């Protein structure tokens, strides 16, 4: 065999494909592709909720193999907590936006 | 050959308020129209057929 | 802009409400053929004249409800209005794909019309079995337009089961397994399966029946060594998944209607709701043979059927026995769906224990073919499927419109329609034991009582059905805006208000990994 | 017949412990029932001195040589017939 | 479920007015067709 | 045949649709049993202002409602099962006759030793005699003989018929090209009317069948006259 | 909201779906006509627009992949699972014309002459053509294998040389089907076995036909270098596709050919 | 004679068979036995069966088409 | 994308004026329950 | 028969190209010899007119209305006997 000839992502994605591609290697995920990781949801370690605007929805998965997901808006402001198991979220502005 | 992609993806990606159907060109139009016309005009031949076909 | 919007719509939204209005008018259609049948068997003798009017008329009523009312509605109509909603999607995950799903139902409506206005009509029982089906039988083009309008409307359902799985399973938030999205979703999924499954075995049936009609091949011609009994085996494969097709998106609005009227924050026994609903999928695909007891099977397969249609009861009965356990000890709000969702608990019980009846083959001899058996499908269809469609509606309307509906005129309506319809089909399970057939026009001067109650009966229906249109009328007359919604932390559909906007989760929920 | 059951018959040790105890475990559960309810011993079959069967070419290397390894009295008859 | 009262309320005789015609446009097309069934037998 | 204002099955005329009756009655039984307490228990969810709306433990109760509907279903099935078999049950028949559907008329044949083969149609309603029955009369009854195991087999000429007669408690669907076998054995002398039961066109609901069941003797001589 | 943060492609308005269901209506309905009015020109005008419609919309498809980077990993993912589901709907479609086929064969009735292949038919040798195009149709899957690495691995010529020998492949196949049904000496009116060979063996040749002008639109992408040696759903969707093709045609041959006669 | 007998090898519902047996192995016994004389002896029993169970329609339509030689079965 | 939303807004029929609401869904449902009604009345009136 | 090759039917595109030119085409070609080698053209099978044959319930659309698509003088009889 041998030879070459067709283009890599690296240089042929254009659009949002390669917003995610480079973010993704910067290892950031401004297009929530992953799940965030929690912190210890304390008053003082609430979960920074990223967002683009002023209030975002919040699932909670009070518990590990919970099938109801707690749903809230979380607004900018002073942390809030999931109204079943208290756990902080604090909001926070949305990074990479392009 | 060629590869001008590139020159494709500048082509759609230009900010003319366009819908991806109509993005491409003039052709795009003619196409387009073309299609719309004889889908409403066979909808239409195909309604008189029933009536005509309605009856004894 | 109507246009855009309407005509080349993209939009989950859009498109389900697309479905409902589709739906309400074949719903229209398909209540006049119920009339013109009852109206026929109201009193001994011949009211339309000819048999063959008749029996058009029958067939095209149950295509209508099942194929242009109760499916549009359930799963085009909630479906794609509150699957995105319910698991946080930006919209479904093929937009353009599933603008087609929508419009090939017009036309396949158009054809099905079509088929009655052409020659006789297609006067050969929804089951369109050959011979009476062929070409000597039924000569001419109507039968022909009834196999496309099914191949229509079975490519669209095909269609869109594909948008549902891909959606419902690769566009929920990363964090949330499928162990955590609502029963009405775990419902559509499922649904759309049998849809996946089923319809093309179907869709191969009616091609070799229009083939076997034009193209001379004998499938179902002795003559060239066919069997029209292979035809009933392809039809049921496709027949009975049809039948659970129809009732299982009921089965996810009633936990949703229950669980919220019963103001708890989730159903009992999630999980094994969700068995039930598989086990209930995946039984419903070894057992159509009950459908054809009486046509010379050999007794061992006969006994097989009878023993798998059985075991269906007990992941069925768990579901019954779960939304009494969602009951229990919760703070009852009786509401119009509240009711509509209590109706369904118990008719459709009703109706599932007298099809439990119809499971035994030594028994279906003589119930086979009678009014018993349409007893049992108007139990579960006319006051199952139906009375979820009203629960479901009646309780997300201020959703999909932003308007609220008049409470009171509600519960007149649910009032109005438990009559008629108990009174309509509840003689019928006489009728039958005693020997009444099916698809007749006419009958023995002794059954003249229960088809005269029957058919006034049929005439309450009627009039809740006018009543209805006037609801959704003044609703939207009057204009009461909607201000607070109960229960949204645990009911997602209702966050971003009434109604959502054109866009909604253009920002992902956010959900952790805990 | 054929099978579909909604969806899950795939990845996630929970999926697996589900279709274990949910589909797998109910299976022969039934299959039990059904082999138990048909658990009708047949007859012991008529003995007929056909050539082709109780085939002895050489002893077996135990007992008396005549008998086989599983050899049921009941259902099994010797060359010569029925054991009793 | 709260909300705010009618922006356009409809009266009583406003709902005997739409509750009428929405009966006559289901019972009036039927009822001709039906009450003139005898003549259509008749050719 | 059904009279007025009927609710269940029609009195058996042979010892299957008795079977079937007791049957029916059992499984009767079992459904109101549990329509009932499905009720009792939806009244019993709604009449208390007493509340838990928190999470409830489901899984333990669930074994209840899941092992008891089996043992149930059990308690059906086999009775379902023995009258099956029962049905398919080798038997030794006596006499052979066939029947064949046709678009609206059926036509008997007796050629066990004969050929006596004949149309059996409906009597026009215009044309029935004082107390004969207004769509169930046919010209040409199907004599046969009582207290005798006869075998049926169904066919139809064309499209497909379904020859049926409750009171015996038969039914079998006439399929072109194939041969259904039936057993009848009537315990009684009588008429005993059935109807199609498979949609054949047109007039589907006017092609009845009546079965004339009389003494050996009386059937002999029948059947000679007959040709 | 405003500017999506989700991966999501949301598309725009398309008047496709509807000049395809408008589509659908002129040709069904036209199939009418001509089955019974002995008329095409409604037939022939739904084909048209139907050619149309799908021109159109794939080319939007490209358009939104391959130029507008739409087509992010949530979005391809997704576009997987639909392929998938696809072909799983087309193999159950298959599964009625074999389950029509063994009921006929299984069983054959006294009109047949009680016996399979009826007598008065005279089947073809699998052991001659039957042979030759299942030959042909499982080299083109090796080599479509082949052309799949190639693309992995950059080679341009190398893909472009595989997925000719493919092509061209399947249109042996084609034109040999073609001979073969128009040397065979029985009919679709040659009874059930006329019936149940020739439209089971018929949809499958169809299939060949779908198959091939999809893998030849899969040349014109590369020779425009549309894929990248990573992101190239469109070949892998040809691809899998062309697969069901091959295993359709083992079962009917193992079926049809070789066992029912 | 009364009629036919029960027949093990066709035991259900669906007795086609039975009555196409019947019908085949009739007229080859008697093609065999003209095939051969055999004082001229004769198959009877398969000739009462056979006209027992199968329709008449079927037994004629068979008859004419083994006159005109188009019978599908080997007799 | 001018499409304007909230209550009354998200349908393609306009909501404006209840009596002219009333005279749309009237001749939309009343179509639908006519249909049936005709169709026969057209097959009785055929020879 | 059965099948064993040594090794490598597996991964790497040159491997794939292998298996293309030394397996895949090589057995095309042998089929393809096979296939114009009995190459021979059966008889026109004698015409009896049987029932379930050349059937036709309804004319064909095209044509006159009596010939099947693909048509083929030489192998195929009408209905009532060969074409000429
Ligand atoms: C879902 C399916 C469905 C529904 C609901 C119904 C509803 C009705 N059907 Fe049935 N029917 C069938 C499916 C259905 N039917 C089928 C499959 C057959 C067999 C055909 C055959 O034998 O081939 C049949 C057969 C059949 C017969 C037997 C004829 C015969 O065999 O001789 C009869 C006669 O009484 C009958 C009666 C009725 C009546 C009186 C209604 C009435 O209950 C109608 C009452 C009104 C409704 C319950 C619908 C109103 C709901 C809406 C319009 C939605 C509104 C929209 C929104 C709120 C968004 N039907
Ligand atoms: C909404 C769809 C629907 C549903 C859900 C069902 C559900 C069932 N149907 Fe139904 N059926 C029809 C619609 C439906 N059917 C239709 C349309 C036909 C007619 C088709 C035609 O020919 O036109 C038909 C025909 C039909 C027949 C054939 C009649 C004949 O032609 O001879 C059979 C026979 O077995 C049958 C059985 C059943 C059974 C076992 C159930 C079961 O799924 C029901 C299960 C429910 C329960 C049993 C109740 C809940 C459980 C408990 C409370 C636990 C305790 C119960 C026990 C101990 C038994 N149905
Ligand atoms: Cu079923
Ligand atoms: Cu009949
Ligand atoms: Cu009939
Ligand atoms: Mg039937
Ligand atoms: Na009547
Ligand atoms: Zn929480």
């Amino acid at each position: 065999a041998s030879g070459g000839g067709v283009p890599t992502d690296e240089e042929q994605a254009t659009g949002l494909e390669r917003e995610v591609m480079l973010a993704a290697r910067k290892g950031q995920d401004p297009y929530n592709i992953l799940a965030p990781k929690a912190t210890s949801g304390t008053k003082e370690d609430p979960n920074l909720v990223p967002s683009i605007t002023n209030k975002r929805i919040v699932g909670c998965i009070c518990e590990e193999d919970n099938s109801t997901v707690i749903w809230f808006w979380l607004h900018k402001g002073e942390a809030q907590r999931c109204p079943s198991c208290g756990t902080h979220y604090k909001l926070v502005p949305h990074q990479l936006a392009h | 050959f060629e590869n001008r992609v590139a020159e494709k993806q500048k082509l759609f990606q230009e900010d003319n308020g366009l819908p991806v159907h109509l993005k491409g060109g003039a052709t795009d139009n003619i196409l387009y129209r073309v299609t719309m016309t004889l889908c409403l005009g066979g909808t239409l031949y195909s309604l008189y057929c029933l009536g005509w076909a309605s009856f004894p | 802009m109507f246009i855009n919007r309407w005509l080349f719509s993209t939009n989950h939204k859009d498109i389900g409400t697309l479905y409902l209005l589709f739906g309400a008018w074949a719903g229209m259609v398909g209540t006049a053929l119920s009339l013109l049948i009852r109206a026929e068997l109201g009193q001994p003798g011949t009211l339309l004249g000819d048999d063959q009017i008749y029996n058009v008329v029958v067939t095209a009523h149950a295509f209508v409800m099942i194929f242009f009312m109760v499916m549009p509605i359930m799963i085009g109509g909630f479906g794609n209005w509150l699957v995105p909603l319910m698991i946080g999607a930006p919209d479904m995950a093929f937009p353009r794909m599933n603008n087609m799903s929508f419009w090939l139902l017009p036309p396949s409506f158009l054809l099905l019309l079509a088929s009655s206005m052409v020659e006789a009509g297609a006067g050969t029982g929804w089951t369109v079995y050959p011979p009476l089906a062929g070409n000597l039988a039924h000569a001419g083009a109507s039968v022909d337009l009834t196999i496309f309008s099914l191949h229509l409307a079975g490519v669209s359902s095909i269609l869109g089961a594909i948008n549902f799985i891909t959606t419902i399973i690769n566009m929920k938030p990363p964090a949330m397994s499928q162990y955590q999205t609502p029963l009405f979703v775990w419902s559509v999924m499922i649904t759309a399966v049998l849809l996946l499954l089923s319809l093309p075995v179907l869709a191969a049936g009616i091609t070799m029946l229009l083939t076997d009609r034009n193209l001379n091949t004998t499938f179902f011609d002795p003559a060239g060594g066919g069997d029209p009994i292979l035809y009933q085996h392809l039809f049921w494969f496709f027949g009975h998944p049809e039948v659970y097709i129809l009732i299982l998106p009921g089965f996810g609005m009633i936990s949703h209607i229950v669980t919220y009227y019963s103001g708890k924050k989730e159903p009992f026994g999630y999980m094994g709701m969700v068995w039930a609903m598989m086990s209930i999928g995946f039984l419903g695909f070894i057992v159509w043979a009950h459908h054809m007891f009486t046509v010379g099977m050999d007794v061992d397969t006969r006994a097989y059927f009878t023993s798998a249609t059985m075991i269906i009861a007990i992941p069925t009965g768990v579901k019954v026995f779960s939304w009494l356990a969602t009951l229990h000890g919760g703070n009852i709000k009786w509401s119009p769906a509240m009711m509509w969702a209590l109706g369904f608990i118990f008719l459709f019980t009703v109706g599932g224990l007298t099809g439990i009846v119809l499971a035994n083959s030594s028994l279906d001899i003589v119930l086979h073919d009678t009014y018993y058996v349409v007893a049992h499908f108007h139990y579960v269809l006319s006051m199952g499927a139906v009375f979820a469609i009203m629960g479901g509606f009646v309780h997300w309307f201020p959703l999909f419109s932003g308007y609220t509906l008049n409470d009171t005129w509600a519960k007149i309506h649910f009032a109005i329609m438990f009559v008629g319809v108990n009174m309509t089909f509840f003689p019928q399970h006489f009728l039958g034991l005693s020997g009444m057939p099916r698809r007749y026009s006419d009958y023995p001067d002794a059954y003249t009582m229960w088809n005269t109650i029957s058919s006034m009966g049929s005439f309450i229906s009627l009039t809740a059905v006018m009543l209805m249109v006037f609801i959704i009328w003044e609703a939207f007359a009057s204009k009461r805006e909607v201000l607070t919604v109960d229960l949204t932390t645990t009911n997602l559909e209702w966050l971003n208000g009434c109604p959502p906007p054109y866009h909604t989760f253009e920002e992902p929920t956010y959900v952790n990994l805990k | 017949a054929s099978a579909a059951k909604g969806d899950h018959g795939g990845t996630g040790a929970r999926t697996w412990r589900f279709l274990t105890f949910g589909l797998a475990l109910p299976s022969v559960a039934l299959c039990t029932l059904n082999s138990w309810l048909h658990s009708g011993h047949r007859e012991r079959p008529a003995f007929i001195p056909y050539h082709h069967l109780r085939i002895r070419t050489k002893p077996f290397s135990w007992g008396d040589g005549n008998h086989t390894f599983f050899h049921n009295p009941r259902v099994n008859p010797l060359p010569t017939g029925y054991e009793k | 479920i709260t909300a705010k009262p009618a922006k356009t309320p409809t009266s009583p005789k406003e709902q005997a007015i739409g509750l009428s015609v929405t009966f006559l446009s289901f019972l009036l097309p039927a009822g001709w067709v039906l009450y003139h069934l005898d003549n259509y037998k008749k050719s | 045949m059904a009279y007025p204002m009927q609710l269940g099955f029609q009195d058996a005329t042979s010892p299957i649709m008795e079977e079937l009756l007791h049957f029916h009655d059992h499984t009767l039984m079992i459904v109101f049993l549990i329509s009932s307490l499905v009720l009792y228990i939806i009244s019993l969810m709604l009449t208390t202002k007493l509340t838990h709306t928190s999470t409830m433990d489901a899984q333990e109760v669930e074994t209840i409602w899941t092992i008891l509907p089996a043992i149930i279903l059990i308690l059906i099935a086999l009775p379902s099962l023995r009258i099956l078999y029962m049905m398919d049950e080798i038997n030794n028949p006596s006499l052979t006759v066939k029947t064949m559907g046709h678009q609206w008329y059926w036509s008997y044949e007796y050629t066990d030793y004969e050929d006596l083969s004949f149309d059996s149609y409906m009597i026009p309603t215009s044309e029935l005699k004082p107390g004969e029955l207004r769509l169930l009369e046919v010209d040409n009854r199907v004599v046969l003989p009582m207290e005798m195991t006869i075998r049926m087999l169904v066919s139809s000429e064309d499209v497909l018929h379904s020859w049926a007669v409750p009171s015996l408690g038969l039914k079998t669907d006439a399929i072109p090209g194939r041969l259904n076998q039936t057993t009848l054995m009537s315990s009684r002398p009588g008429l005993y009317y059935g109807q199609c039961s498979e949609i054949c066109g047109s007039n589907h609901s006017f092609m009845p069948i009546v079965l004339e069941l009389v003494p050996l003797k009386y059937f002999e001589k029948w059947s000679a006259s007959m040709l | 909201m405003t500017h999506q943060t989700h991966a999501y492609h949301m598309v725009n308005p398309s008047p496709w779906p509807l000049t395809g269901a408008l589509s659908a209506l002129l040709m069904t309905s036209g199939l009418t006509m001509w089955f019974h009015f002995n008329s095409m020109t409604l037939l022939m005008i739904g084909l048209t627009t139907n050619m149309l419609t799908m021109y159109q919309w794939w080319r939007d498809v490209i358009r939104e992949s391959t130029f507008q980077g739409h087509h992010t990993p949530a979005v391809q993912k997704g576009l997987r699972y639909g392929m998938i589901l696809f072909i799983i709907s087309e193999v159950l479609f298959f599964t009625g014309f074999f389950w029509a086929f063994y009921h006929s064969s299984l069983a054959p009735t006294p009109e047949l002459g009680g016996c399979w292949p009826p007598t008065g038919i005279h089947p073809l040798n699998p052991l001659e053509v039957p042979l030759l195009n299942t030959s042909v149709l499982l080299a083109s899957g090796v080599s479509i294998t082949w052309a799949h690495h190639s693309l992995m691995e950059g080679d341009r010529k190398h893909m472009l040389q595989a997925l000719f020998i493919t092509i061209t492949l399947g249109v042996y196949f084609t034109l040999l089907q073609a001979s073969e049904y128009y040397e065979a000496p029985f009919t679709i009116s040659d009874g059930v076995y006329g019936s149940t060979f020739f439209v089971a063996t018929g949809f499958h040749g169809l299939h060949v036909i779908i198959g091939s002008t999809f893998l030849i639109v899969c040349f014109f992408r590369q020779l425009k270098f549309h894929f990248t040696s990573n992101h190239h759903f469109g070949f892998e969707a040809g691809a899998w596709y062309w697969h069901f093709v091959d295993v359709v045609w083992l079962f009917l041959y193992v079926s049809i050919y070789w066992w029912g006669s | 004679y009364q009629t036919a007998p029960f027949d093990s090898r066709f035991p259900n519902q669906n007795q086609t068979r039975n009555c196409w047996q019947n019908y085949l192995d009739f007229h080859r016994c008697e093609k065999a036995m003209t095939a051969k004389g055999g004082d001229v002896s004769v198959c009877e029993w398969y000739r009462r069966v056979y006209k027992s169970l199968c329709p008449i329609s079927w037994v004629s339509t068979w008859d004419d088409r083994r006159a005109e030689g188009t019978f599908p079965g080997k007799i | 994308s001018h499409y304007e939303e909230g209550p009354g807004k998200n349908i393609p029929f306009s909501v404006e004026n209840k009596w002219r609401l009333l005279a749309m869904m009237t001749l939309f449902f009343g179509s639908g329950f006519a249909a049936p009604f005709f169709i026969v009345r057209h097959q009785l009136l055929k020879k």
